């Protein structure tokens, strides 16, 4: 059964406009005025933006508008803001199936100022070392765009083993955060001169280093 | 000849239904009497209001809905067809996508449906008016 | 203030059962239809079940029909979801939402925070909590737990400004780890006690860890 | 037992006079019924108002005067001694420099004289209340 | 909009009579007490006379008692001041004001613009009007008139922005002179006609003077 | 009979406070709560500020306050603004004399920015010269403080005869205006090289010159 089909990714420019399409069938979008649009940030409940195809929800400004033509609905967003960089879902009643949803669209808001990551590196705690384990914790904050690559070094040489890195997640200030963890034996930690976390963001690397001799 | 105010009556509304009210303000327009018409989801007056129509005679009209006990986005109209110290005939027609409000036979206000008119169970007419007529009519 | 609070989520073996609850407050619960909506990891929203105000009429998605039962207790302002013969495809965050019915154009005006359900042949695993010693940045490393989520508070909820709890990393091992860091003035180190309160309800692990300077 | 609403009566007020009103709101506080008491300079309801006392039940009280047909500087009070769905006793006492307003025996609001209380010729009680008592008493 | 407009002022010989009128609009005139208040040149205010709403009760300052009569016509919304056996000490700008009675704590909430009364054994003298040829500044010189006032408008009241009518000089001769200047764009000179409309009601002189470049 | 006695002049500083006293008798200020205060700019009707000793009139901010002690009333003005530089009058009911007024107080608001005068000089018009008269018109605008001295020159030598200069008057922008007129025979105007108007303001002279040969 064809489902509510949305583009997985769309981009719009800060201060400008963008449209998000949602293709359905004559059983759902083309059946009545039961189209809703939701905004969502990962880890939180969706928030209603539009209902009844074109009506705005509570506190939703008029720059958010909805329409439909045949079996396809569209969400239009003008005066794009940093807050608008998020996920959007269309929904409709479908004959005998209650509410059906689109797969979602991630909206990127281009033209925002570049923000370099702020990096904090923690060495293994004395408590973890007593438990015969060692974890280096590299915390990455306040970066924009929301994409980084993390490399690790044991002294001057690259180390790929025991590296675990999260995807970026949007913060309250509309910038991004991520973390990287390097697992070592307490023996490896003490045998090397130092360990470094190197974070690359938009072609620029920021590096933090910790020594067991600190 | 006068009906009780607040006037509360059970109702069943759909496209083609018309609520006709004949009344008169109880004060001169300078004193800002009010007229309030609320289409409720239940017989309880504390229930949600699908369509709230509030006239501040000689000043403005405000329209809104009360959903989950909270007042939503207000709509304001400066259109004032109501005349100082005169009897009025107000009729509210249920169209597929909105209510169409007539004042003395003239189309005066509209309000897009936020909740289907089939959710209405009760109509309350109140504030600073005397009432002689409350009729629910239907045309398919 | 209108509030919806889901609970009852956790780890369940395939074929097992689980009962979710949604506690309603700040509105006349008995007047509204309710629905359960779920979101599988990395996927979109999916409507699960619906119930009218009185509880006499119910409906279910084809994927859950015959396995799930929606019910409500209007005297206790509680919505329920009885889930039987659970499958890995049932793994998701479960939200209770309202109204979601035809008279309100099937919109969801209000949602709960959601409850995590994990269907897997795997055991729960409580985390190890390690302090990350120290403006000044200090924190807690919450290592190797399963499944999500863990909650982290500081000084039993008193400390909230300056707090940044990072989304968890899912390591190659299948275990999660996260870090929570608080930015505090350098002056307060020594005079002010800093404790991270870590809770992992699936394994009923409760750890209070004091973070002190080295 | 009920008095007509709007209730209009000629009056002669001075220091020592008290206007006592016993009534009940016609709607639950969630629906924001109003109560309005106006001390007029003439028998005409369009005349100037020396003291306007307007309760928005469950929300606030506004006090003002209307001079030369224009509303002056509003005074607002958040004090709400009136209880939802209950009968109230409101008494307005004329003191040398102000009105002292009691609600169910408790001092609740004050309003400094903008025009002497001897300018009052009429009192009007109106809006969303039922009235059982209107008494003018005097203590030298 | 509440308005009080006095008229009837002018030059009167000592021992002569004059009747002032005050036209009320924008309020229910018959409901309020009224007073006449005057202001002698370089002096303070002085209450002259008072009348109640109905006109049955009147009062007068000791300085005017027996010479002045206050009256009112409530059907014509007009207040009057009949002034007999006039003296130079009666020379002043006369204002009608309201309420000014005991019930309103004797305050004057509203006033008229005032009307000039001059008691002198001297003849009225109409001014000579001369253009002051030309952003660009142009004007009209209103020379040797008696008594005050003269009014000056530009293009029959159409031109008001950029207009500066200077207070009059009282020359050693006993005659007044004033100037009115308008700042206009240089571009408008030639294409736009500039006329100063000078009125001196005491001598019933009306002069319209076109100001052209040299 | 002692009258309402006010100080003729008071000064206060911009942003600071000032008090204006009004001494009366037990028949007026000490008789009841019938004290009013008025503000006035010369040439316009007074405007009520205070009534009933301490009540503010319509649109009058709380920085204007009134009080009384025995037979003396006081007007206090805090947060002094350029607009406050004006005349103030107290008034009271007096037993058997209706309203009595004070002689007035001129308030100067010190600490305002100094503004040099803008000077415009017009030569006699051809129309005035045909009538066998000649007037030089010197218009002085936008100066603060409101005090100037005007001197005239015939070529390089001072001319005192035929000079008429107004007092300064407050403009809408809270600066001052004045004018000076020099009367000459059409013969004097043509016989000299030039005439100059020299305006001194706070020790600085601004000069304008006109030539009959222009
Ligand atoms: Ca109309
Ligand atoms: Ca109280």
């Amino acid at each position: 059964q064809a489902g509510l089909t949305q583009p997985p990714s769309v981009s719009g420019t800060l201060g400008k406009a963008v449209t998000i399409s949602c293709a359905g069938t004559s059983s759902d979008i083309g059946y009545g005025n039961y189209v809703s649009w939701y905004q969502q940030l990962p880890g939180t409940a969706p928030k209603l933006l539009i209902y009844k195809v074109s009506r705005r929800a509570s506190g939703v400004p008029d720059r958010f508008s909805g329409s439909k033509s045949g079996n396809t609905a569209s969400l239009s967003i003008s005066g794009l803001q940093s807050e608008d960089e998020a996920d959007y879902y269309c929904a409709s009643y479908r004959y005998r199936n209650n509410v059906v949803f689109g797969g979602g669209t991630h909206l990127t808001v281009l033209g925002q100022p570049k923000a370099a990551p702020s990096v904090t590196l923690f060495p293994p705690s004395s408590e973890e070392l007593q438990a015969n384990k060692a974890t280096l914790v590299c915390l990455i904050s306040d970066f924009y765009p929301g994409a980084v690559t993390v490399a690790w070094k044991a002294d001057s040489s690259p180390v790929k083993a025991g590296v675990e890195t999260t995807t970026p997640s949007k913060q309250s200030n509309n910038k991004y955060a991520a973390s990287s963890y390097l697992s070592l034996t307490p023996e490896q930690w003490k045998s090397h001169r130092s360990y470094s976390c190197q974070v690359t963001h938009e072609g620029s690397t920021v590096e933090k280093t910790v020594a067991p001799t600190e | 000849s006068l009906l009780p105010v607040p006037y509360t009556e059970a109702a069943s509304l759909s496209t083609g239904s018309t609520v006709t009210i004949k009344g008169r303000p109880l004060a001169c327009f300078l004193n800002e009497p009010y007229l309030q018409v609320d289409f409720h989801t239940e017989m309880k007056e504390e229930s949600d209001i699908v369509f709230h129509f509030q006239v501040c005679f000689g000043r403005r009209v405000v329209m809104n809905s009360r959903e989950y006990g909270a007042w939503k986005q207000q709509v304001e109209s400066k259109n004032m067809p109501f005349q100082d110290g005169q009897e009025f005939e107000l009729s509210i027609s249920v169209l597929p996508d909105k209510y169409q409000v007539m004042v003395n036979g003239q189309s005066s206000y509209t309000f897009d449906h936020r909740i289907k008119p089939e959710a209405v169970k009760m109509v309350q007419v109140w504030r600073d008016i005397s009432l002689t007529k409350f009729n629910v009519s239907y045309l398919k | 203030q209108l509030q919806l609070v889901e609970s009852g989520g956790g780890l369940v073996q395939p074929g097992g059962s689980l009962r979710l609850s949604c506690a309603a407050s700040g509105f006349t619960f008995s007047s509204y239809a309710m629905s359960w909506v779920r979101q599988a990891p990395g996927k979109g929203l999916e409507w699960v079940s619906a119930i009218n105000s009185g509880g006499g009429s119910t409906s279910y998605a084809d994927s859950v029909k015959g396995r799930f039962t929606i019910s409500r207790d209007n005297a206790k302002n509680t919505l329920y979801l009885q889930m039987n013969s659970l499958k890995p495809e049932d793994t998701a965050v479960y939200y209770c939402a309202t109204p979601g019915d035809r008279l309100w154009y099937y919109r969801y005006d209000y949602w709960g925070q959601g409850t995590q359900v994990t269907v897997s042949s795997a055991s729960t695993k409580g985390p190890s909590v390690f302090p990350l010693a120290p403006t000044a940045a200090l924190g807690c490393l919450v290592k190797d737990y399963f499944p999500e989520p863990v909650t982290v508070s500081w000084n039993s909820g008193a400390l909230t400004s300056g707090v940044h709890t990072f989304p968890a990393v899912l390591q190659s091992s299948g275990l999660y780890s996260l870090s929570s860091v608080v930015t505090v003035p350098s002056s307060s180190l020594g005079t002010q006690t800093y404790i991270c309160n870590v809770n992992h309800k699936p394994s009923n692990t409760k750890v209070d860890k004091k973070v002190e300077p080295k």
